[PDB]
């Protein structure tokens, strides 16, 4: 029973990890943008 | 002890003094020096009296606290360069708190106050671990940190190791007394041109192994602990004192044999590099470990001190003891000065 | 202050070992290296140590704290001015020490010291599925082979030491 | 550098000068030492979370395993020095002064 | 040291996708399906620059065609894709495994009115190669000139110039 | 945090169960009473030794849930063995050499 | 050894459940099929991101989308 | 919000621990062919109440202490650690939804034998250390055997955490793949909570309960309530632990409800041990645990080891 459940369960992972890897491109780009605007904006200030 | 189980317990002193002399990284270096003090402590105490155990305890003290400033350097090493190579040191900080952890586990003045106290609790055949086998691995690591260490540091510490270690041997009287404070100023000697030639520090050492290895072995073959009974071996078997003789002569540093060989390269390497006032007081100060050798020898082989009764029933039986080496140790104790150039096998 | 909140425990960890190195008692030093063990173990907890610092409660404190308290109540009995002057000798280098490098953000005794809450020097990255601390340490059966060859064999020779030196004979 | 290395620092700082000034106990030795084992603990831990370094956070659980079997042999020898003595002062062990 | 070059605030501006995790969860593997070729432009293009300055033109053809996706997804299966998102929202660890019959009217939706097919176990793992027009960096780390190696040592072996030369040892 | 506000709670809750226990009896005044090293043994300290080692032999075993997800599955398997063999090694020297005696 | 095998199996059946337990916990992963699919199942869980390659040209086994014929497939995962 | 979460946690603790000891008398009175309490409540429900409110108002007993922070301390470290060993349980939720709660709750028990410890040295009396350091060698010997069947029953979850045991368990109670552990794990927690056959404090083989000894000791209800908590949560993390129960994640009060009768059921079975068999001898359970539950316990644990990796059953971290 362990063993058709954890190999379920792997799969069930894996399916998981797939949709992270799906997502990462966006998450990628949202956080690229992410940091260049906050380290623009401390640029800016620290100009000011 | 279970014969089995001293041979494990040897066998992993050498493992740790191996893991420290192989391995690339820190952690595995104190990894050996952890796993040999924790082998060594039950050879310490094989007898089982309390001298024995107050030696195991000093030395356990000593040996921890010097492993734990060896973390601390090597974690200030990790914090100043983001690695753990076994190389140089990238820190002021780490290179004298690793030259201090490895002063204390050599036992070098002004760390020297455990070396003779737990020399004198041991047996002789732990006292000759202790005062030969372990001195492998820290002065391996002095070997490969070289590029960091600091100049007056270590040469401070040599030469406070030399004179404390002379001066120490003048009050002596027991054996495995006399032999740790010759231990502290031949450390003395290694350091002090560790900087300017480490093969001469290698030959110095193994110089040191052989002659030490010699005088505890027959110390054990004559079962003496102190002058005075080492004085009745003319009248129990006289080719030791003979041999403890030409041993004595060696450890100071006189001609023609094998004992000059190491001080006359560290002189010979100290004034290539512009130093001469140090190895001449470093030269001087070695005729204090002359003096104490040649108040042995007065007391063994050139005089002959009375002996007693009793040794006419020990002359009826010859020495069943294990005497390993020691006619191959007397010899190259002695004998190794024409084959001084040998020592470009170390470079 | 709550940005300040490791650099406090921390300061509660150097009150702590200023407690018991100045050593009371066996028990009561034991006592105040406990209280260290746990404010260090939040220390480590703050950084994302998490199975590392149950290590500390589970090993440290758990296993071995535990022998020094044993140890200890059979070789104390149960029933100063050194210590106590100690004690507030090294309370106050502490708190000097906690004033200058707060006061001027930059302090030098040994290094060079940072002023600020040590919240600046993070990483602003994930991890994905997994704790890098946890996969470190596990990697420790694939990639610690020697390492692991060389603890085994020094616990294993540990347990023969401690029964050769408690046998008396 | 960072703040919590000056206190991690001075902790072991303090705990090398405790164990380098003994008291009477022998206990409080090997707590000062254990204590200086904890600070080089944490030092570590905080160094290596911090840089990323993913293979060294099994450094600090080697560190604790070969200190602790160290802590149970200076136990050990305590508890021999205390069985010779009745106590486990430092002034009991000088026999070794001649 | 040098001034670090930022981009403005103008082109840091994109229609985001302001939707929730659950909501991408739920979309995770027809994005991977369909929008295959703006991301793993810009994941080569992340991994090859190792600057986020360079990729910024790719991270926004990745946000455009995000949006393209999620309004193809609006235009005709938006309630199938609400309940569904709805019950993988619902979940604290977001579990597919809780949510199959809503995944199945989602998926047959999708493959009846837009002719997507969600991919198999094992395929959105693929390493899959990219056609760019964008040239390789040639020196991404920006490292500098190496410094110039010790020469090598040649020559046949000769014995010692009169031996050892140790004093008088004449070998 | 959460977490530092239950650890906080429940320590405040068992410093004031501990406070009323000792100071709710104080309130009815009693009749003021006024009538009227330890033992060593070996085996005690070795069996607190013996756990403070398997212990740490337990310390070496506890990151196996996480290390059998790793894709080096000999090497691992066979490390997980030999410290699981090593523990029962150190187990059957602690046994065979009486160690393990009266406190059995 | 079937004398002493029923001797110590009488007298520490605790002992003989424990070597035979990891008796068979030692020789028991050489000897089983499925000892090859944990590692199989261990190197197809996919932690980290697969960085893609820039088609230079030649790569015929690598494919250009995750639902291509060609590449590193899991069906017998899938089926077992 | 959260404070109202975890005083929903620990007082309902308190209360379970006050009712637990009428469960006690009465369940141990049936099964000894009398009745447990009926006089002072209706089915002596109000004997919780009369019997805490008298051990509230009697005098602190005869003697002083040697310790006064100790004698202070150990209480408020007992009962502390009782009640932080709820916080993890995943009730279908845990308070604190941790991803190293078996590891947390491993550790806060390694913890709590330092109450032993402490009211072993504020004691007076010279043989009550004695007693307290027997205990103390008691829980620690008992603790291997814990984190070992731990380990190798998380072997089969694919982490230390407490929630995903529930998920670990849905197709079939964790204790068919694991009864040896199962049963070594139970006995082992009746041996860690200082439990009949394993109270030699509260019992003979003790050469301080005597009757009319010294030592000064703590008020009898703080020590006394920090071991019913920790008996009825052992008893529940046992339960989640071997076997845990069907979640419905719309309706956890099934859970709740399926969990709480399981957790009731094994600490009745605690309370049907301790009237069933006589006490062990001292190195009787040393014997039992050394010689007897640690090699099978290791046995186990590489059998637990190396069979995910034979059976192709492993399972994954997330
Ligand atoms: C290379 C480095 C070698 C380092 C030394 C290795 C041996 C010592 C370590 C082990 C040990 O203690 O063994 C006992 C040890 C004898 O030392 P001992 O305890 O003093 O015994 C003295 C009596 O002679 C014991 O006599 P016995 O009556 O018991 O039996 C006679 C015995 C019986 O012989 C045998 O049993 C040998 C045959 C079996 C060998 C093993 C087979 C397995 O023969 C001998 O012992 C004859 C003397 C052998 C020479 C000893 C020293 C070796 C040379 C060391 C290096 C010198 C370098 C100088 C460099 C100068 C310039 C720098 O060695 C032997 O018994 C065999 C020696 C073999 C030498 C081989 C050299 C070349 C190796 C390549
Ligand atoms: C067809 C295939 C076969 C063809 C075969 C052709 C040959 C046929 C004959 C075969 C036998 C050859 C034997 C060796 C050749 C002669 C070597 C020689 O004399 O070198 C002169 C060597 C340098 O003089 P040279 O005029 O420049 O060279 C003449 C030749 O061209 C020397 O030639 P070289 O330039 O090539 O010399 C190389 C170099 C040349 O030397 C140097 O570059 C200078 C450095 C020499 C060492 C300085 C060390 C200073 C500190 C130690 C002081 C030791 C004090 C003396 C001993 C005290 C008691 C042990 O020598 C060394 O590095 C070796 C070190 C010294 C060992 C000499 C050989 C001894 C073999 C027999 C040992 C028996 C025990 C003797 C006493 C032990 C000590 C020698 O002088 C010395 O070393 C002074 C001492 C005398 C050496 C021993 C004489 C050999 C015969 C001894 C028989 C009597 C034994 C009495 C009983 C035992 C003692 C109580
Ligand atoms: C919440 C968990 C349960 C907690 C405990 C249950 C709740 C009740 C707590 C209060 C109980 C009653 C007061 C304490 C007990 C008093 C008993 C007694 O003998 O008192 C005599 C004592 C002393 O009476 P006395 O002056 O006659 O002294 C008799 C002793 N000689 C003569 C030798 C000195 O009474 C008091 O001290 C009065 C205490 C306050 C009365 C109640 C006020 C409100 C309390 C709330
Ligand atoms: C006692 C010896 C026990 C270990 C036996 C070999 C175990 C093993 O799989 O080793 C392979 C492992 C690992 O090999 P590997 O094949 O997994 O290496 C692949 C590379 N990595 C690790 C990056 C995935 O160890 C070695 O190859 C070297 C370390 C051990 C060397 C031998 C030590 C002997 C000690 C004697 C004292
Ligand atoms: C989680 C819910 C509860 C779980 C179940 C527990 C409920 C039942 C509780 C009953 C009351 C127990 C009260 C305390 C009892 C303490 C005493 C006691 O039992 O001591 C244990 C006794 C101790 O032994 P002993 O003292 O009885 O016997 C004498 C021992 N010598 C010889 C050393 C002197 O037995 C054990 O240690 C057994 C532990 C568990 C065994 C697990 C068996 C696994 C079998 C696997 C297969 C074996 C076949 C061979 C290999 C095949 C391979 C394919
Ligand atoms: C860069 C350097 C790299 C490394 C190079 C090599 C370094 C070598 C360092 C050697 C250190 C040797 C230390 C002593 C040996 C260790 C084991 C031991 O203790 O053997 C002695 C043994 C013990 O027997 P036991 O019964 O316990 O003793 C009481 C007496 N009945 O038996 C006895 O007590 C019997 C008495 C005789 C014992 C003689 C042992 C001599 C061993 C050393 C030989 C010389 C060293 C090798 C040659 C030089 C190498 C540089
Ligand atoms: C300058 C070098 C020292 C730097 C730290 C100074 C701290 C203040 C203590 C000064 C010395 C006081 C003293 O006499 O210490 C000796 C004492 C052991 O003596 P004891 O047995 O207690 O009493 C008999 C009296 N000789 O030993 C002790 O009490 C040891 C206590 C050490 C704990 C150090 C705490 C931190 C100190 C500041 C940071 C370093
Ligand atoms: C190969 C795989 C890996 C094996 C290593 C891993 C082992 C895991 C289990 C850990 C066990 C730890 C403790 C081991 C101690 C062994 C020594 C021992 O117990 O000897 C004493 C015992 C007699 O007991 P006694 O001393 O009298 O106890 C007091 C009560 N009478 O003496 C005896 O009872 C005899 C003990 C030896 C014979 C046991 C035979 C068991 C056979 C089972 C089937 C074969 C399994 C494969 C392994 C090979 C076994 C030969
Ligand atoms: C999560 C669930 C937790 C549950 C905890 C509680 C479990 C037990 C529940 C209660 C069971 C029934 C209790 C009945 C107690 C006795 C009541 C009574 O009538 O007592 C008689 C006594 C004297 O009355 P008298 O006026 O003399 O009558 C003479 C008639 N001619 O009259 C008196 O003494 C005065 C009245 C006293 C009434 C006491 C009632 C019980 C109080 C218990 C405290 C907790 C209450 C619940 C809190 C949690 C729920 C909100
Ligand atoms: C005698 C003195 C008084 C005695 C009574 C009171 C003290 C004893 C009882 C209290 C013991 C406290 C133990 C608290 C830490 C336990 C470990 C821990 O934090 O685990 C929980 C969790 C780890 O899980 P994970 O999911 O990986 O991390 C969150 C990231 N998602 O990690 C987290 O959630 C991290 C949360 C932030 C870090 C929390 C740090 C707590 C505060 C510092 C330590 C406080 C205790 C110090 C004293 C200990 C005992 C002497």
């Amino acid at each position: 029973s362990m063993m058709r459940w954890n190999r379920e369960r792997r799969r069930l992972q894996i399916e998981d990890f797939e949709a992270r890897i799906a997502l990462m491109p966006l998450l990628q780009a949202e956080k690229d943008r992410r940091v260049l605007q906050m380290l623009r904006e401390n640029l800016e200030e620290e100009a000011t | 002890m279970n014969p089995i189980i001293l041979i494990i317990i040897l066998m992993t002193v050498m493992l740790g003094t191996i893991i420290v002399m192989i391995s690339t990284h820190w952690l595995l270096i104190w990894i050996g020096f952890e796993m040999n003090m924790l082998a060594i402590i039950p050879i310490m105490m094989k007898k089982h009296n309390p001298r024995a155990t107050e030696a195991s305890t000093k030395y356990f003290l000593t040996q921890s606290t010097a492993s734990m400033l060896l973390m601390m350097a090597i974690i200030i090493n990790l914090m100043f360069s983001g690695q753990w190579t076994v190389m140089k040191l990238f820190n002021p900080m780490a290179s004298m708190l690793m030259t201090m952890a490895l002063a204390m586990k050599l036992g070098m003045a002004p760390f020297h106050f455990w070396v003779p106290e737990v020399t004198q609790g041991i047996p002789l055949s732990s006292g000759l671990i202790l005062l030969t086998w372990q001195k492998l691995a820290p002065m391996s690591v002095l070997y490969q940190i070289l590029p960091s260490i600091n100049l007056d540091l270590i040469l401070t510490l040599s030469i406070l190791s030399i004179t404390i270690g002379g001066w120490g041997g003048l009050n002596q009287t027991q054996l495995r007394k006399i032999m740790a404070y010759s231990s502290i100023a031949h450390m003395g000697w290694m350091t002090a041109v560790l900087l300017y030639n480490p093969t001469m520090t290698l030959l110095n050492l193994i110089i040191y192994i052989i002659m030490t290895s010699t005088m505890f072995t027959l110390f054990m073959a004559n079962s003496t602990t102190t002058t005075l009974s080492l004085s009745h071996t003319w009248n129990k078997a006289p080719i030791m004192t003979i041999l403890v003789l030409i041993t004595l002569l060696s450890m100071g540093g006189l001609p023609p044999l094998s004992g000059f060989m190491p001080k006359w390269m560290i002189i010979q390497e100290m004034t290539k590099n512009d130093s001469i006032i140090l190895p001449t007081l470093m030269a001087i100060t070695a005729l204090l470990n002359l003096y104490f050798y040649m108040r042995l020898t007065y007391s063994t082989a050139l005089t002959m001190f009375p002996s007693t009764n009793n040794m006419k029933m020990k002359w009826q039986f010859p020495t069943t003891k294990r005497m390993t080496l020691l006619p191959t140790m007397t010899v190259l104790s002695t004998m190794l000065l024409p084959l001084t150039p040998i020592l470009s096998i170390l470079e | 202050m709550m940005t300040y909140i490791v650099f406090i425990l921390s300061i509660i960890f150097v009150m702590g070992f200023v407690g018991f190195s100045s050593k009371p008692s066996p028990i009561y030093g034991g006592l105040g290296l406990i209280v260290s063990g746990g404010v260090g173990c939040g220390i480590v907890l703050n950084f994302g140590g998490s199975f590392l610092g149950l290590m500390v409660f589970l090993i440290y404190l758990g296993g071995m704290m535990v022998v020094f308290g044993y140890t200890t109540a059979m070789a104390t009995e149960q029933y100063n001015k050194v210590v106590l002057g100690t004690f507030i000798t090294g309370l106050l280098m502490e708190f000097l020490m906690v004033y200058y490098v707060l006061k001027d953000k930059e302090v030098e005794i040994v290094f060079k010291f940072n002023g600020m809450g040590d919240w600046v020097i993070y990483d602003t990255g994930d991890s994905g599925f997994f704790s890098e601390e946890a996969m470190g340490i596990a990697a420790l059966y694939s990639y610690g082979t020697w390492l692991v060859i060389v603890t085994g064999w020094s616990l294993l020779i540990g347990v023969v030491v401690i029964m050769e030196i408690t046998r008396g004979n | 550098m960072s703040l919590v290395y000056m206190n991690i620092m001075m902790a072991f700082t303090v705990s090398l000068t405790g164990l380098l000034m003994y008291r009477s106990h022998l206990m409080s030795s090997l707590l000062c030492l254990e204590g200086m084992m904890l600070s080089l603990f944490i030092l570590a831990t905080l160094m290596i979370l911090n840089s990323h370094f993913t293979l060294a956070s099994m450094m600090p659980i080697i560190l604790l395993v070969f200190a602790a079997c160290e802590a149970a042999l200076g136990l050990s020898l305590l508890v021999m020095v205390s069985n010779t003595y009745g106590t486990d002062y430092v002034q009991n062990l000088n026999l070794l002064q001649c | 040291p040098g001034i670090v070059e930022l981009p403005s605030l103008e082109d840091l501006k994109v229609q985001e996708v302001k939707v929730s995790s659950s909501v991408l969860k739920a979309a995770a593997h027809h994005y991977g399906a369909q929008c295959d070729k703006p991301n793993k432009e810009f994941m080569l293009c992340r991994w090859e620059e190792k600057d986020p300055r360079r990729c910024l033109e790719e991270g926004k053809l990745v946000n455009q065609c995000a949006l393209e996706f999620f309004r193809q997804i609006k235009r005709h299966c938006a309630e199938p894709f609400t309940e569904y998102w709805t019950c993988i929202d619902y979940s604290g660890l977001q579990l597919f495994r809780r949510c199959r019959k809503e995944q199945a009217q989602f998926d047959k939706c999708v493959l009846d009115k837009l002719g997507w097919v969600r991919p198999d176990l094992g395929e959105l793992s693929k390493v899959t190669k990219v056609k760019t027009d964008r040239p390789l960096p040639e020196n991404p780390y920006h490292s500098r000139a190496r410094p110039e190696p010790n020469p090598e040592v040649e020559g046949d072996l000769k014995p010692a110039r009169h031996g050892s030369r140790l004093f008088f040892w004449t070998m | 945090m959460n977490l530092m506000i239950t650890l906080l709670t429940n320590f405040t809750l068992a410093t004031l169960l501990v406070t009323i226990a000792f100071w709710l009896p104080q309130l009815n005044v009693y009749s003021e009473k006024t009538s009227p090293r330890l033992p060593f043994s070996m085996k005690f300290f070795l069996v607190a030794i013996t756990f403070l080692l398997f212990d740490l032999e337990i310390a070496l075993l506890l990151p196996l849930p996480w290390a059998s997800q790793t894709t080096n599955l000999n090497t691992m398997l066979t490390m997980a063995l030999l410290l699981i063999f090593l523990l029962a090694v150190s187990l059957a020297y602690e046994w065979t050499q009486k160690g393990l005696e009266w406190t059995e | 050894v079937a004398a002493f095998l029923k001797n110590v199996w009488a007298k520490e059946p605790v002992l003989v459940a424990s070597f035979a337990i990891a008796g068979l916990a030692v020789i028991l992963p050489t000897l089983s099929p499925y000892t090859k699919y944990s590692l199989m199942i261990n190197r197809a869980t996919p932690y980290n991101y697969p960085v893609p390659l820039r088609d230079d040209g030649n790569m015929p086994d690598v494919p250009s989308h995750p639902q291509d014929p060609q590449g590193p497939s899991l069906e017998w995962l899938k089926r077992l | 919000m959260f404070m109202i979460n975890v005083l929903t946690l620990i007082i309902p603790i308190l209360l379970a621990v006050a009712f637990l000891t009428l469960v006690e008398r009465k369940v141990l009175g049936y099964m000894q062919f009398r009745k447990g309490p009926n006089v002072v409540g209706p089915y002596g429900l109000l004997q919780p109440i009369a019997d805490a409110i008298k051990l509230f108002i009697k005098e602190p007993l005869r003697p002083a202490t040697s310790s006064i922070s100790m004698f202070i301390l150990a209480p408020i470290l007992a009962l502390t650690l009782a009640l932080t060993m709820w916080i993890p349980l995943p009730m279908p939720y845990p308070l604190i939804n941790m991803n190293l709660g078996v590891l947390f709750m491993l550790a806060m028990s390694s913890l709590a034998v330092y109450s032993i410890l402490w009211s072993g040295w504020a004691s007076n009396s010279k043989y009550a250390l004695i007693g307290a350091l027997r205990a103390v060698a008691q829980t620690i010997s008992y603790e291997v055997t814990l984190a070992i069947i731990l380990l190798s029953v998380l072997l089969m979850n694919g982490s230390f955490t407490l929630s995903t045991l529930i998920i670990t368990q849905e197709q079939v109670w964790l204790i068919f793949p694991a009864w040896p552990l199962a049963m070594m794990w139970f006995i082992s927690t009746l041996a860690e909570t200082n439990r009949a056959p394993f109270d030699l404090t509260e019992g003979e083989s003790e050469l301080v309960s005597g009757f009319n000894v010294e030592y000064a000791a703590g008020p009898f209800a703080l020590f006394f309530m920090a071991e019913y908590a920790n008996i009825i949560m052992m008893n529940i993390f046992t339960t989640t632990l071997f076997l845990g129960a069907f979640h419905n994640p719309y309706m956890p009060e099934l859970y709740t409800i399926n969990f709480t009768i399981k957790s009731l059921l094994l600490s009745i079975t605690f309370l049907w041990i301790r009237a069933s068999y006589p006490r062990f001898r001292y190195d009787q359970l040393m014997h039992l645990l050394w010689k007897n539950f640690l090699p099978l316990t290791l046995a186990l644990c590489m059998w637990h080891v190396s069979l995910p990796i034979l059976l192709s059953s492993i399972p994954p971290q997330t």
